[PDB]
Parts: C-alpha cells; sequence; structure tokens
C-alpha cells in the first residue's frame, strides 16, 4: 500500500489510486442504504437475482 | 504596527492556540461535488 494506492472502496481493482469514493462519503452512502433498506423490510437484491 | 520580531521554539500549547482545529483524513477534494 501507499506506493500503488489502495483501491476503490466501492468497486473492483484492489490496488490503484483511481480517485475513489471518499471513505466518509462511503460510510454515509452505506448507512443511507442501511436505513432505507430496513425502512420497510426491503427484499435483498441477491434473491431478485435468483 | 510593530517594532521587533521574536523567534523561539513552539510549545504544543502555542501550536494548539494557533490552530483552529485539527485534520484527520488525507482526502483532498471529492471532485464530483467540488466541496472539499
Amino acid at each position: 500500500l501507499e506506493i500503488r494506492g489502495a483501491g476503490e472502496l466501492l468497486g473492483e481493482e484492489q490496488s490503484g489510486s483511481m480517485e475513489t469514493i471518499g471513505f466518509s462519503l462511503y460510510m454515509e452512502l452505506l448507512e443511507n442504504a442501511v436505513d432505507a433498506l430496513k425502512a420497510g423490510r426491503e427484499p435483498s437484491l441477491e434473491d431478485l437475482t435468483s | 504596527e510593530f517594532d521587533a520580531i521574536k523567534i523561539a521554539l513552539a510549545s504544543p500549547d502555542m501550536i494548539r492556540s494557533w490552530s483552529f482545529g485539527e485534520v484527520k483524513k488525507p482526502e483532498t477534494i471529492n471532485y464530483r461535488t467540488f466541496k472539499p
């Protein structure tokens, strides 16, 4: 790390600078998904795959 | 407005008095929203 850049927190490409999503913004988007998800018991997208 | 200059070592108390906060995270600019 810190010679290649730790990769984007919300994508592929584990190594790279990439000008990613900021981690504080990452956490905010995450918790927004959390309470919007548990807001009314929303079925997980994965079984919408299945 | 002033008459002399003084140089000295900086005590941690004076560095805290100079500073109006303290930085935690290394990210510069979001650059999608240009707010810092």
